[PDB]
Parts: structure tokens; C-alpha cells; sequence
């Protein structure tokens, strides 16, 4: 009556194994209330602009 | 019988919180801004200019074959799976930078602008004439092809002599990969409207130039070829030019701002009527970062139309034009020999080389289907292929039936049996040119991996798993 | 599929699954007039002048009546559009006719009479062309046939014989059904046949039935019908006396037989010297409509429908009703001339005056319709569906919207070259089979009125009811 | 306007031309609603707004 | 205020309406056809049967 033909069958598995998840850095580098300024003292340059 | 007004797909179809993401690992083409290179016949160098249609056809992994770990939320005798369109991202990698296009033999008598004196005509009085086009920038996102429109020529209702003006039809079409934008000389077919040749630059000047149809893609019943749409177009006229040749139309004798004849009579050199017939030269103006569509994340919440984002049959076309990175490089190469110390315009050959870079990032939302029968009759009455493609319709008609199998097929003391005639025969849209992206072997469900994604997940408000 | 019961294998009357509501409803004509000629249409270069208009016509009107699925009455959802259709019923008819009572008479200026045999003086003959010009008063015949599909009318027409005869034989008769259209001749008492067939000579009726077929109503197949649709109601009032008594001349195809001693013709008058050839015994008579009376009117009389005869008790299928009406009791024919276009003689000359004649007619149709709700359940559409397709399918009741849609491109300026076409050759979509046949075709969509009383015949239904109108002071 | 002296064959189309269309509505007295009883004919009448 | 009129409103058509025997019913007098606006040229929207 109805036959049992084969076929191929497709399935698709995702994802194929957990690898590896990139985290944020707010998970393991802890902030702390410590903060610090750096400046240049001033930055200048004189050159010719085309060679 | 069975239903008649068209609903929302918030009713049929049921989300889930299943998020997945997928992007193509950047897709580059280059090409000349103008015409195909061939040697006669094969395409050497194709033709990608900025001021193409990119439709991207973008294939789906059919979500009803994932092997997911517990599947005690859907059933599979009564249900199907469908992808649903939340979030996309139409990536652009090139510079900002506007490249022109011209012709070598413009069909242009004269600047009209502003005449210092009256004018002539010869035969040839073709010039090489360029020019930047208008700017356009747009965005289509739908299940199915975008349509778009142009006017063409048409059948008149009698006939007509040799030279007499071709009667116009608004045309629609899909629009497929490579087509033209409109470019600032209407949407029209020059190959057919002017058999100058002459009369338009040369990118443009045996194409179609196709404009997104809005009116008819809003005004459809499922609202399928699109449910999000952006776009940004702006010109102006740069210069005001003329054309030559024998004069269709002529002006009407009788000046209606005098009401009264005019004719220049009076003045020997101003008798011969100048053409009548003007065109100006467009221009997109000054390009800028602030007024950019691309690069940035869209999450569809709620569609145009019925259908809100729902991606059936597995497929997505997203339709991009980009007149705004359409920066054509010169290229050269010293032929002959490379040991001169004198420049000569022999020694070089000129080229010219455009190059675009896409890169196409969604967030696709699983959503289950239950197959209720009058779910079922909607849903074959939208579209059919959508219940083939998903197996449940169509049971099975026929009974068995002997086929006699001849032991010696190849033997002449029998019949000849040949049969075995079908070649395959299930792609609808073959005829039509795309894009094509495969993202079947792209699709994952790690969001805060991918920059898409967790901008999505930022949106959603959705922290990752510390 | 398809539970207990199984098919209704009978008709069943409309008053088992047509519900009739309280709401009715007046439509009238404003008054039909039509000038013609009544012996032949009056021809000038390959057009019709002046239509054939003759009182010996079968007036078929085609009453066509608004959809009632896509009206307002004084409620607003009192029918559900899902499982419920609505159909109009067919309750009181009033054939309003105009012109004053009298007789019309026609003739043939060549007639096939050799004598009269009425009282003939002594034997004769026959010679080459012994036509006359005779005239004749035909049968009186008033009907009335109302339905929602059109009447079926009979004639006798030339049948294929089984071998072949000769030049000259006797042409076979067959009886024919055939729908009647308007413009078709009633029968005026020499047989309902195709005279334009089976009398090749032209020359042996009057000039109005001379080349056409005269056709009378199949009552027998009418009533006999299964479901009765194209008869609710009918009136026939029909007279005839024999006139005169004529012969025909031409060649005896059948003569008499030798045989039979006690009649005069076959005793042969051999000894007699001018009786030996037999004068043509193909006698006919003229008929005659006898006296027109004012008491024996059909028409200017509200008929009511109470029962129909079949099954079908009066219900407007398809939105449609077909009444055919007959009178040949207000047929005069009006002998108007004109002068010379100079009438400067002050003398009298036949030369002088061109005689021309005419027929007016004059009709007013006023009806009275009942709403009424069909529940369309699983039986219910199976019976409606094996009655008639196109009542279950013109209305769309189990329909979805296809995949492809339904968005027309219509241009603004269908006239025009340039664009390909007129665009709607070709006639797939809603067609009656209808289109073959010509009727009076009657619009009443606009014409329906829920205020009976300020109407004639509505408020003759109000006293037949019993009912007035609410005070308004 | 394009005629041949005499009928006009191409109208004048500019982009710089007044479109005043006049929109026809249907007979608000005369129409079918879902109920159509809400108001009386003797002492009321209806009319669009555009909304 | 219209007892519409005090006489038959009532107006007779002819059939055949182009012929040279029932001269003549083309156009002669005017009826209730009287647009305060038809001296003027509209674009002509029909919306009587699109709502």
C-alpha cells in the first residue's frame, strides 16, 4: 500500500558543540572608585603638506 | 465558504522567545561602472556600477528540520515552524564618494542657461558630455521580490508613420540584481523610448531604469514583497542643456501669454525656430555621513502590512541601492615596454574599476504555526507552495500499480523502455537574476558573540549569562 | 463527509427552507410605450426604421431586481452574511395596460385562396397566379405566464425524414420546444408552426406571420417541470369562430382517393363535362376573435400570490422575474397618412397621399415583494447547488479570495490608441446563458420603495391585508 | 496641448499645473450600513466628514 | 418643504432615441442636472462605489 521509500535527511544541529563564549570584560575586571587624569604637554608638528 | 478579509499574522502565527542570529562573512563584487567588458560573448569584467538595484536573495535553514534538544514545545503533527524578521543590519564597507557617468556622442546642441547670441545646426552635432546623477539611497525587506515601475513603450490603437513619438505605458516588473536605479531622467525604457542612442549617458542608455513601485507594494493584500521599507533621494538641476535633431512637435503658432502670432519675422537670424525640446543635467549634491541609511541596526516591530516580518518559504529579499559610495577608480598600465623617461598618452591604457562591499546581519525570531483547518485554508488560499513545502497537504491520491519491469532492458527481443523523463522542476523565480546568499550553514543562537546581537540583546535589555 | 440524512432524492416546496420575513416591499415601471409597424419592420439600408410592433406578439419582460445581500432595511444586522442569504418573493403583480379596447385586422395582398366553398354558385378552375388580396380579424388570445425563468413555447417545425423525398414532397412535421422571446407571434388560429419552413410559397397566412413561427405556451411541460420555475401563476382567455370557408390553389400533393360510394367527389363526374377534374379539397377557414368585451379583461387586475403551482411558491431566484404577457383585444392599428409636402392641390388624387399605418402599445407593470432569509446549513447548499449552480454560486457564499487577487488596471481614457485594447473582448466571468435570446428587459433596482399606500397597487395589498399606514396626525 | 490643428490628440501634462480634483462621494440617505434604522428619514440626514 | 410638485413629475422616454421619426428629444430643454460648478474644469474622482 504506501511504501517506505528511503530518502536523505537532512537535520540540522545547532550549535554543533558549546565552544567557547567570549564574555564581556565587566564579568572578570572588577571597577574600583580609583580614578587618574594624563595629558599630552601639546602636540605640534611643522612639515611640508605634500612631500 | 472558508474566510474572506485578510488578517494580521499576530493571529495565526505564534512567537517564541527562540532568538537566532545570522550574517554573511562580507560580500564583495567588482566591476566597471559602465558597460560589461566581454571578449564576444563570456563576461571578462561585469558591469557594477552604484547606481544598481542589489536584491539579495537570502535562503533560509527550514526551521522544521532543526534538531533542537527538548521539542516538547511544538508538535510536529499538528504544527510547523516559520522564521520571523526582527532585527537586520545593511552593512557598507567602502568610502563615502559620488562617481559620474557621461557619454562620448551626447545627443546636446547648446547650453540654454544663458545665450550670448542666437544658434545653428549641422548633422553630428553630438558632444562628450557628463555628469553625476541624482543621489538615492533605499532599503526594501520582504518574502517576496520587490516590484518596480517604468514607462514603456506600448501598442498604439492605429498605426502611425516612420518618426512618430512612441505612446507610453506605465510597466511594472520585478526588480532584479543589476537593474538601474532612476538616475534623474525618469523611469523609463531607453532602449525602447529613444532609439537615439544618444540621449542619456552610457550606463544608462540601453537599460531600464526601474523606481520601487510604493503605491502598488503597499496597496497589495498580504503585504508580503515589503513590511519595512527606508528611503533618501535628493537632486537639482546643474546645467540646462538642448537637443538636436528633426523637431517632433512644433511649437503652436499662437502665443497665449500675448494672445496673439509670433513669428521672428522681423529678425533674419531668429526665423529658423531653435529646439524647443530641453533637458538639464542632474546632480546629487554634497554627500554626508549625518544623512545615512546603512550601517545601522533595524528591528522590525511592527510591519506596514499584515504580514509583520514573517519570512515564509525560508526566504528574505532585502533590495539596497546605494548611490553614495558609487566612487569609480581610475586605473592605468604602462603598455609596450616599461622603460620610457618621457610620458606619451600611447604608453598608457586608462580603465576604469568600481568596487562594492556589503555585509548583511539578522535576528530571526522562531515562531510556530498551528495548523488548525481553517488556519490550513488561509494559508493555501495566501499560498499554496507554503503548504507543499511544508509536508502535511496534498495526501495521497492513487493506488499502486504494476510497472511490469522488463529483466533485459537492453535487448531486442522487446520494446524499448526509456522512460525516466522528469528533470527537476521547482524554482518559480528562475527567470529572474538576484543576489543569491546562502545562509543555511549561518544561522546561531550565541547572540552576544556577534555585534548585531548584542545590539539586540542591549535593545531588548537581555544582559548575557554572567 | 457528508453526515445522515444523505441527499434529498425529491423536490421539496421553497417553504420548507426559504424563510419569509414581514418586510415587503413596492417596484413599478413608470409606463412602457412602443411605436412600431405590426405587418414587418420597416427596413432602410440594413437598419431597422421602424421595429415590428403588432398586438399579436408575445411581450416577454425581463424584470431584473436589486440584490438584496447588499441592501439597508430599517435594522442593521437582522441576517447573518455568513450563514444566510436573502432572496425577494414574488407576492401580488398588477399588468397595468393603456390603450382603449378594439380589433386589429391583417392580410396578405397575394393570398393562396382560389374561391370560397362556403356557398359556391357552380364548378370551376385553376389557372397561373390566382391570388387575392383577403384579409382577416385572427383568434382572440389574452395570457399572462409569470416566473422566475422564461416560458417555453411549442411549435410545429420541419423534421429530418429517415430517407430522403422528392422535389415537391410533403415536409415531415416535428414539435419543437423553444424558449419565447419578446417580438415572438402568438398563434392566430392557423396552428401554432414555422410558417417560414414548412410553407415555402409565402403566400398562404397574412404578412405578419408569413415568415416567422407562431409559437403557444407548453402548459403540459410548464406545470410538468420539476421544480416549477418557469411557471408560478398563469391566465389564458382564448376565442376563435370560423369566418369564411376558402380553398387553396396549386398542385393536389395527396390527391383523394377513388374509393367511397356515398360522397360526390369520389364518384367520378366523368359524365359531367366540368367536374371531371376535382377543385382542391386543401380547404382553410379564417378565423375570427369574436367580440371584445371590457368584462373579460385579463389585465388592470392585482393578482396575488398565495400558493404557486409547483414547488417553487413564487421565490425570485437569482434576482430575477419573467412575466410574458399576450393581448390581442386593444391591437388596433392606426391608419395615419401624409400629403405631398406641398399641399397646394385643392382637389382630391390617390396619388396625392401617402398612406402609412401603426401600433402603440402601452404597458405598466407594478409589483409587490416579500424579503425572505435561506440558512444555508450543509443540506440546505447541497439542494440549492443540484437545483441550480449559479443561484448558490452568483451570490458568493463558500468562496475564499484566490492567491492571485482580484486588482484591475483600468484606464481613464478607454477610447484611446495606444493602449492595446478595449481591453473586455471576451465575456467569462458572469453570464447569463440568457444572452442568446431577446426580451424586454426591465431595470427595477432603483425602482423598489418600502412605503406601500402612496402606490396603487400597494395600497390595494395594504386593504387585501388589512392593514393602513400609522397615523401621521 | 499636441492637435492637429483642430482636436486634441497629446493634452498639456506639466508638473506645474493645479490638480483640483473633485472627489464624488455616494449618498450617505441611500446607503446600506450594518443596521440603517439609527436614524429617521422624516426628521434627520446624514453626511460624510473627513476624518 | 417639497410636496415635490403640485403637478406630475413624471417624464416620458423614448426608445430609439436617435432616429429621425420620433423628432426630437436631444438635449433641448435643460433638467436637474444644474452643477453651480459646471462652467469649471475638475479632475473627476468617481467614489461612489470605492467606499
Amino acid at each position: 500500500m504506501a511504501m517506505w521509500t528511503p530518502q536523505t535527511g537532512k537535520l540540522y544541529l545547532p550549535p554543533t558543540t558549546p565552544v567557547a563564549k567570549v564574555q564581556s570584560t565587566d564579568e572578570y575586571v572588577y571597577p574600583t572608585s580609583l580614578f587618574c587624569h594624563a595629558h599630552t604637554d601639546r602636540l605640534l608638528t611643522v612639515g611640508h603638506p605634500f612631500f | 465558504t472558508p474566510v474572506a478579509k485578510v488578517q494580521s499574522t499576530d493571529e495565526y502565527v505564534y512567537p517564541t522567545s527562540l532568538f537566532c542570529h545570522a550574517h554573511t562573512d562580507r560580500l564583495l563584487t567588482v566591476g566597471h561602472p559602465f558597460f560589461s567588458v566581454i571578449d564576444n560573448d563570456k563576461v571578462t569584467v561585469p558591469k557594477v556600477s552604484g547606481n544598481q538595484y542589489r536584491v539579495f536573495r537570502l535562503k533560509f535553514p527550514d526551521p522544521n528540520k532543526f534538531a533542537l534538544p527538548q521539542k516538547d514545545f511544538y508538535d510536529p503533527e499538528k504544527e510547523r515552524l516559520v522564521w520571523r524578521l526582527r532585527g537586520l543590519e545593511i552593512g557598507r564597507g567602502g568610502p563615502l564618494g559620488i562617481g559620474t557617468t557621461g557619454h562620448p556622442l551626447f545627443n546636446k546642441l547648446g547650453d540654454t542657461e544663458n545665450p550670448n547670441k542666437y544658434q545653428q545646426g549641422s548633422k553630428d552635432n553630438r558632444q562628450n558630455t557628463s555628469m553625476d546623477p541624482k543621489q538615492t539611497q533605499l532599503f526594501i525587506v520582504g518574502c517576496e521580490p520587490p516590484t518596480g515601475e517604468h514607462w514603456d513603450v506600448a501598442k498604439p490603437c492605429g498605426a502611425l508613420e516612420k518618426g512618430d513619438c512612441p505612446p507610453i505605458q506605465l510597466v511594472n516588473s520585478v526588480i532584479e540584481d543589476g537593474d538601474m536605479c532612476d538616475i534623474g531622467f525618469g523611469n523609463m525604457n531607453f532602449k525602447e523610448l529613444q532609439q537615439d542612442r544618444s540621449g542619456v549617458p552610457l550606463d544608462i542608455v540601453s537599460t531600464r531604469c526601474k523606481w520601487p513601485d510604493f503605491l502598488k507594494m503597499t496597496n497589495e493584500a498580504y503585504g508580503d514583497k515589503m513590511f519595512f521599507f527606508g528611503r533618501r533621494e535628493q537632486v537639482y538641476a546643474r546645467h540646462f542643456f538642448t537637443r538636436n535633431g528633426s523637431v517632433g512637435e512644433p511649437i503652436p503658432n499662437s502665443v497665449s501669454p500675448s494672445d496673439f502670432y509670433y513669428a521672428p519675422d522681423s529678425t533674419q537670424d531668429q526665423k529658423t525656430l531653435a529646439p524647443s525640446v530641453y533637458f538639464g543635467t542632474p546632480s546629487g549634491s554634497l554627500v554626508s555621513s549625518d544623512g545615512q541609511l546603512f550601517n545601522r541596526p533595524f528591528w522590525l516591530q511592527r510591519a506596514q502590512g499584515n504580514n509583520n516580518g514573517v519570512c515564509w518559504h525560508n526566504e528574505l529579499f532585502v533590495t539596497v541601492v546605494d548611490n553614495t559610495r558609487n566612487t569609480n577608480f581610475t586605473i592605468s598600465q604602462q603598455t609596450n615596454t616599461p622603460n620610457p623617461d618621457t610620458y606619451d598618452s600611447t604608453n598608457f591604457k586608462n580603465y576604469l574599476r568600481h568596487v562594492e562591499q556589503f555585509e548583511l546581519s539578522l535576528i530571526a525570531q522562531l515562531c510556530k504555526v498551528p495548523l488548525d483547518p481553517g488556519v490550513l485554508a488561509h494559508i493555501n488560499t495566501m499560498n499554496p507552495t507554503i503548504l507543499e513545502n511544508w509536508n502535511l497537504g496534498f495526501v495521497p491520491p492513487p493506488q499502486q500499480s504494476i510497472s511490469d519491469d522488463y529483466r533485459y532492458i537492453t535487448s531486442s527481443a522487446t520494446r524499448c523502455p526509456d522512460q525516466n523523463p522528469p528533470k527537476e522542476r521547482e524554482d518559480p523565480y528562475k527567470g529572474l537574476i538576484f543576489w543569491e546568499v546562502d545562509l543555511t550553514e549561518r544561522f546561531s543562537q550565541d547572540l552576544d558573540q556577534f555585534a548585531l546581537g548584542r545590539k539586540f540583546l542591549y535593545q531588548a535589555g537581555i544582559r548575557t549569562a554572567v
